């Protein structure tokens, strides 16, 4: 249904706004401009996994239909995908991703509004996916798989 | 991308189009309202088949408004549940969310039914306190409140602005997290163009609020003052600047809240208006540029001039004094002066070029 | 460190909890007043057994009040003591500590007392100028001045307030050297909250005065006009907006006293409500940088379009002038007008993309 | 060069010279008109020869000023035609150029005929509500929109200004591509002496409107009450601050019409003249160290005083208390009193030094 | 050391020592005047001898005051001898010099002469319009411009003050080149207490003419309306506030232009005072530094809470979902509502966190 | 006609402004130092573009004449030849001042009001002075010679 | 009276303010920072000679019973053995500590409400412990302790 | 007539202002600093040769009368010493006060009030010295010593 002439123009046009080369592709610099351009500061390693995490083909640059899955993923408005692994970090020390049981433990029974002692042992214990006492963010992926 | 971002866009159109028939059938209902309330003042009663034909097609516009409003509603319903992944629509019922529609369905549900229904009416007259009586009609009560309809001009406006609705303007908007509300368009109108929304704004609310009141106050008048269109609209630009009421008091309190209003309105707009028309009143870079240029040239010939004056008093006091055989005195109290008025002009000039240097710098 | 920092904790508590009472106190005398105000001019005269009920239960309350207030400023006086480091309690007396207390005690020790009294009144009537006379009662100049007791509010807000009893709060003031005072709280208040504040002030106030403007009105008045409740909310009003009076002039000093204290306030308060309401209207970062980039996108389009009409319309004039054998002059001057009007949008659009972005730099 | 450069300054000043007779021969009959209207009402009536010489004298200047209105637009022409380069004089009409012309003639073409005409004019009084007839005389409706007249002065005052005319200007102005408008000037003035060109403006408007008031109530007023040159000054005076009308509210719609004016007026200009008046009251940046210097000095001699009472007070402490044997306890109490208040002058005293150098900083 | 300094102290002096003796002798004219026009209003007739010795006494003042402006210019021409270096006193004069000596003679000469004569006085009433007739007597139009005797009073104020009459400070003004008039004085004042001396300035004002209409107004009114101090007390009052006459309006054109230069004094004045207020009601820096460590410290935990709840209630909908046997689908729907309330909760707090360090920033 | 004493005065003082330290001539310096004056930025370059574009002398430096040609030529309000070689700048890329036949067709089709295929194509066939397709500014002379 | 654990809470929340890390021992650096995001300017010495006026262990860090110590002194309004100590170092010169009796008969003499000769002569006996001619701030303490 | 105790007085305590560390004389360095915070810029040779002006001790410093004589020629509104000296620095360029006989002839002919032809002639011959044309300003205090 998006093969219709007006839509597809659309979508051109908003793709000539970061490619500045002419050549179908976009690079890190373009897109550092643009964001440059609206205010923020965006570092090598972010921007580039912004990209990365776009780019199946694994060339290091975005096509057009690349752009297109991007735009659809991110002019939604809630992410599940995201939003609950923003607020893992948001209780992260060193942006390691590893996380202790306790601090689980404490977090999930004092802050917020509150939990079962019986429930958060239990969710702690469904967490460790070994025992060693730390969690990874793989465990969310294993919430959001189903 | 397999049939997402073009149900998106579907769904877009199809609510789009579905707000131009709601625009219709109220303006509709409206204009046959305020005809038919002119009509029966004079031309015929209440009991003629004129008054039911003209309530009658009322009727119909409101049920087919409902019916739009509903499906309205039903569409963005749906696209809720397409923009948050969700896939039950009862997750989308959260209190408020029904409190808004019930609002949407009451306050567009109000219009004068068919029949022949009065009532009583009493007030007290204005520089004379002398109470009256009169039998109204229920009508009256039924049809003002229409005005409270022209809530869908907004909606309208916003669905139809190329910044809702642009393929850019939403990837960018994406980029730097924003929120493309209502609230957004007003702020961009007020900043693109802040003189045409308040001129807009004030010449509508003038004539709405000038028939209001005349027909508020045309049942107990019998002397054509305040039921006077003229009149009216005289009474609601002065209260507008809070200027006075004159020999122009309503005797109705409909007409005391609709004065209320606009005196609210007005105190809340003039300072707006005056501080928008100080910003044309500028010059711009280059223009101010060239004001400083000429302004240095000009006091530049000053102070020469001033120096020269100067110069001279003192030889023509020298050469009256010490180089003449005849001391005149007359002569020489008329150069002192002289001599010091240059030193000051001189004093004058040389500050003010200063000052302006110090402040172009 | 023991001892310390606990009794300066049981001090504050007790103090806060003597706040509490005060405040009871003093609502119910001004609620029984109201009430008492209303019901004895048509239910029953100043002769019966209510009235004289409704004034005891005034005292036993007024008595209370004056007794909590004393022990309210010993509580004071003693954390003073501890907290100035003194062994003599005469150290705490400065002149101005008696007289705010004599101040408070003699603000909270009016009410009307038990018993019949009456005094004669006359006043000069608005618009005829014909003198009246009647014979009221004392409790009128008794019963206003409670409302005076409304400080206590304020009282008991700041010392309920977060910032006034939180031990990182004093802790992070007394390192910056910041004196806790009432005006303080006000200010934070001001910052974070401008129009809530306002808002309550205003509503409160204008039911106050227009309760009062009536209780004042109804002895001279046989026309129902200044003793409405509505009318004279009406004209609180409108004399806050400074329009006008209307025909609803005060017969009495005491009215137009209140009027001219609404006038003050509301020519005090309008600047600000206007300014807190025009920074409500701007933009942020985010939605100014979305704001300046779609401008910017939209002016280079307007200008390519502008200056290909040049080009073209030059080439039709070249054409249309040297490749025709026969020369049409309709044909040329129309080209060369359009030549000129693309020349002139061209230059107005460059100047008006260079004036933005010189704007945006 | 080559002719040229010539040329233009010859087109310059016949275009200036053209356009002063035109301004003379607006206000004469200006003049005329008023003169007329004086002397007819009272002292002649409408069938004498004096009415009919100072009828066809107005004829006579308002022919010869359609005759200089169209030779000045041809010399226009002729000057666009010079600056872009042009052979036919058709390329310069432009449909907004004739509809220029056509207004600024149909302007100027207005003006009282000889003859006789009368007509029907029926009012509505103010505060009785009582309908009043006359039969009036058409040369009231074509009199009071001769003052539309007066653009020309704005024309005069552009083209005679030193900015348009010098040839040091007009090389600035157009390196920095400036195009010199007739709001340039405005806005030029308006930087220059902002308090003289409102003083101007608001005396000539008011004489005017208090004329045009008193000329058209003069009809249905017999109570010297709205007729009177005081009283319509007063009126215009009171409405263009926003205070009210008093007892003196117009019975005609041409008096409204004028009030409505003045007040939308007043309400536009008070803003600006208090932010002039603003601007007058702070010192300049020569002074203001002075002011700071003088104000430093003496903060030091007092919080210097501060601290040698707070010395003072402690020296006398301990000497009465560990030296005198026979402890007196009523001067200790004073000491420790006055030490707290040095103590409290000193802080406050630093706070405030403290201060200003911060802001002076 | 050469006659320096010596000289100019002594005559500074002895001009500062003759500016008190004016003001005395001025105050005391102004006060026998009002003393004897309240009195001459029923107390006696004006044909009796106490009049006669009031009015003696008044210009016997009036003789000295003369006499004391005449040596105190006489004092200034020394001063300014000195100061310029010359020899002979006839370079002083400069037309403008002589001018407002005369100006000064002729305001300070105006005073009720003694004798007995009457003139007659007309003036039509206000909201009736009914003509009035009265024999009013001279002393009425020769005693209101005492008034003008008040630049005294800033002489004195000018001659007093410590920055004019300061060795430090004129040798700072020297080396800066500041010249010390009235002006820099003013400004100075503004700078320091820009709400005393308009408070003072307003409530001087308001008694004076307040008086003035009352002794206006006092011949033509047999209602007890506008000659009542309390009642001129309030015009005053309203009108300078801008909201209206009431009832009360003047029949006299002296009332009517006091009325309309306090309008013109209050709509100045107005703007000044709710400018200046708005200074009393921010922080300082040190406050402003501890409000943004508290607001930083409660949005850290804020967004702390509301991150918790998504972790919850992920984990609440999973336990639900994945590990029950049997399927609710009551909870599930309620779960997934909160996880979306605190996702934009969480988001909410973020936003303003961001903003407020923004600002911080 | 032509030109009275009372004007070359005036002429002569407005020159004055440019001229510094007399010696009757406008130098590089004098020149920048009057547009810096105004709030242009001017370059070294575009300094010496405009002062040779007046100088017919070929000395480098401006003379009362020149001066006069120059504000004679400046005090117009519209030059056909400035405003339509500033059209193909705006359209011009890189600074080459050479536009190939692709473009013009491009902007002559969609852009603007547009015009006929065989209208355009008829243009391009005479626009070309030899015909590789690339088209420059010598060109434009050719409407402009009469 | 004594505390409870109701305000233990409270203090040690307050605490955790300072102490980062939570490393249960404040250290110069992170006074520093407080004091500077407060818009102070501190010193090095500035803090150092303040730490180590309420450190009664020596070790040159603060603990929690130090904390409590520091909070209760200053959070009372007036402190008289700080007052007058900042009176002195007003008349100070240079940072020295150290108060010539001439000049302290002069400012006792000759500022404020002025003082009998007699009494400055009482005043200045005893006031130098030794005699030399200057005086310190160890006769301050003399005059409290009573 | 002369001074009184407390003029001495009041001026003592105005020259405190300038004179620092109670040296009792006024350096170079003490009136730059107090004349930089008003706001002024300045030079070290204008404060050597204004230091210079007044102190006829030829030391380079200022003492009490020194400042009381500076105090006495500044405080009074005009000194035509310095007015009329001005003007000619007005005229004079390049900083050397040798302004030549036909910058006067030409000043005072075009400029002012238009002074006569014969008035300027004996003007420049009584103010030439010796006649070589160079105008300097010892020609300023002849017409001041009477
Ligand atoms: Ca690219
Ligand atoms: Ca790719
Ligand atoms: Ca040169
Ligand atoms: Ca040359
Ligand atoms: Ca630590
Ligand atoms: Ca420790
Ligand atoms: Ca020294
Ligand atoms: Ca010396
Ligand atoms: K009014
Ligand atoms: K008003
Ligand atoms: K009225
Ligand atoms: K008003």
């Amino acid at each position: 249904d998006q093969l219709t002439e007006e839509q597809i123009a659309e979508f051109k046009e908003a793709f000539s706004l970061f490619d500045k080369d002419g050549d179908g592709t976009i690079t890190t610099k373009e897109l550092g401009t643009v964001m440059r351009s609206l205010g923020q500061n965006p570092t090598e390693a972010e921007l580039q996994d912004m990209i990365n995490e776009v780019d199946a083909d694994g060339n290091g640059t975005i096509d057009f239909p690349e752009f297109l899955t991007m735009m659809a993923r991110k002019m939604k408005d809630t992410d599940s995908e995201e939003e609950i692994r923003e607020a893992f970090r948001v209780f992260d020390k060193d942006g390691n991703g590893y996380i202790s049981a306790a601090e689980l433990r404490h977090v999930m029974t004092n802050l917020g509004e509150k939990l079962t002692d019986e429930e958060v042992d239990e969710m702690i214990r469904e967490a460790d996916i070994d025992g060693d006492g730390q969690v990874n963010y793989e465990e969310f992926v294993q919430m959001m798989t189903a | 991308i397999g049939y997402k971002l073009g149900h998106r866009r579907a769904l877009f159109e199809k609510r789009k189009r579905l707000s131009d028939y709601a625009l219709i059938f109220g303006m509709f209902g409206i204009v046959v309202m305020v005809i038919e309330t002119e009509l029966s003042w004079g031309a015929y009663d209440k009991a003629s088949l004129y008054s039911l034909a003209l309530k009658c097609l009322i009727s119909l516009s409101t049920i087919i408004l409902l019916g739009l409003i509903i499906v309205y509603h039903a569409r963005e319903i749906q696209l809720f549940m397409v923009d948050n992944g969700a896939d039950d629509w009862r997750i989308a019922m959260t209190y408020e969310r029904i409190f808004f529609i019930c609002l949407e369905i009451l306050v567009c549900a109000i219009h004068p039914i068919p029949g022949n229904y009065t009532f009583t009416w009493t007030a007290r007259l204005a520089f004379s306190y002398a109470p009256s009586t009169t039998t109204a009609d229920v009508d009256i009560i039924l049809s003002i409140p229409m005005f409270l309809r022209l809530y869908l001009i907004a909606r309208v406006m916003l669905l139809h602005s190329k910044l809702f609705t642009d393929a850019s303007s939403r990837s960018i908007g994406a980029l730097n997290k924003i929120n493309f509300n209502t609230r957004f368009v007003m702020k961009t109108l007020m900043t693109i163009c802040p003189g045409t929304v308040l001129l807009v704004f004030s010449i509508s609310l003038w004539i709405i609020a000038a028939w209001t009141v005349r027909a508020c106050e045309r049942y107990h008048d019998q002397q054509d003052v305040t039921s006077n269109f003229l009149g009216a609209m005289w009474l609601i630009s002065i209260t507008f600047l809070s200027i006075g009421y004159g020999d122009m008091v309503p005797n109705t309190y409909c007409g005391k809240g609709v004065c209320l209003l606009t005196g609210i309105m007005g105190a809340g707009c003039t300072a707006l208006v005056v501080a928008v028309v100080a910003r044309k009143l500028e010059l711009t870079k280059a223009e101010k540029h060239v004001h400083n240029f000429m302004m240095d040239t000009q006091l530049t010939k000053r102070v020469k001039n001033a120096a020269a004056n100067v110069l001279r008093e003192t030889w023509l006091i020298y050469k009256n004094t010490k180089l003449v055989k005849k001391i005149d005195h007359a002569k020489v109290r008329k150069h002192q002066r002289k001599f010091l008025q240059a030193i000051h002009q001189l004093r004058s000039v040389k500050m003010e070029q200063r000052k302006l240097n110090d402040q172009a710098n």
